[PDB]
């Protein structure tokens, strides 16, 4: 499952902590604001409306429940967006359950418009050369900066399964 | 790997204690088994970030806390 998948790369958080950007986060890859924001008030108000209860704590926490219930709609949101996309969209359509993850699993990291940066890449998988789409996926700065992330996900790309995540 | 304490305590105390004990279990595994990643490591970290990998470390029976260099690095 992609909560598995995304539990493993992203961690799991109950309480605040800030991304490499410096962005507030929680749960499994929940960005709480894209903004270098520490102020724990400013926060935990935005916390409170995405969680749909008062959030308190500094830094501010929620519960386990409550996290699987983030990622559920970022996970959902994420799909809705990478299958209208003009450029990912066809894509992801024509590849099976596995390589489908892979393009679900970078679009959760750098968002679908991200994604559609990877011209060579996009373009290899539907003409299913996996070889040139592996090669184009590592050739990148994104694989250069999350070097352990980009290989288990292009290696799905490359094989068409999931063993590079010990399934 | 699974470990009671370090499970629940990874996924609620502050950012920095955390990022430090993760960075030290990672670092500590390098210079055992393969020292010269130790570079390559500390690059991927500051690029990638360190506190995802409190999941794998800590809370996750099935994940062999030797493979850690791999999961920051890359296969092989
Ligand atoms: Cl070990």
């Amino acid at each position: 499952s992609m909560a598995e998948m995304l539990r493993r790369d992203e961690g799991l958080r109950l309480k605040v902590y800030w991304d490499t950007e410096g962005y507030p986060t929680i749960g499994i890859g929940h960005l709480i604001m894209k903004q270098p924001v520490r102020d724990m008030a400013q926060i935990n108000k935005v916390l409170s409306k995405q969680v749909g209860r008062e959030i308190t704590g500094n830094p501010g926490s929620i519960t386990m429940e409550e996290a699987t219930t983030l990622f559920e709609r970022d996970l959902a949101d994420m799909q809705r967006d990478i299958k209208s996309h003009s450029k990912v969209g066809p894509v992801w359509q024509a590849v099976n359950r596995s390589r489908q993850m892979a393009l679900e699993n970078m679009a959760f990291q750098m968002g679908v418009g991200g994604v559609a940066k990877f011209n060579t890449m996009l373009t290899a998988m539907l003409a299913g050369d996996w070889e040139k789409a592996y090669k184009a996926g590592r050739d990148s700065l994104w694989y250069q900066q999350t070097k352990g992330r980009a290989s288990r996900v292009t290696m799905i790309i490359l094989t068409g399964n999931l063993e590079s995540y010990g399934v | 790997g699974y470990d009671k304490d370090l499970c629940e305590w990874s996924m609620t105390a502050d950012q920095t204690e955390v990022e430090t004990q993760i960075e030290a279990d990672i670092m500590n595994i390098v210079k055992r088994d393969r020292p010269e990643m130790k570079a390559e490591v500390q690059k991927q970290l500051k690029s990638g970030g360190v506190m995802q990998y409190n999941y794998v470390l800590y809370c996750d029976k099935n994940f062999n806390n030797k493979n850690i260099i791999a999961e920051v690095v890359g296969e092989l």
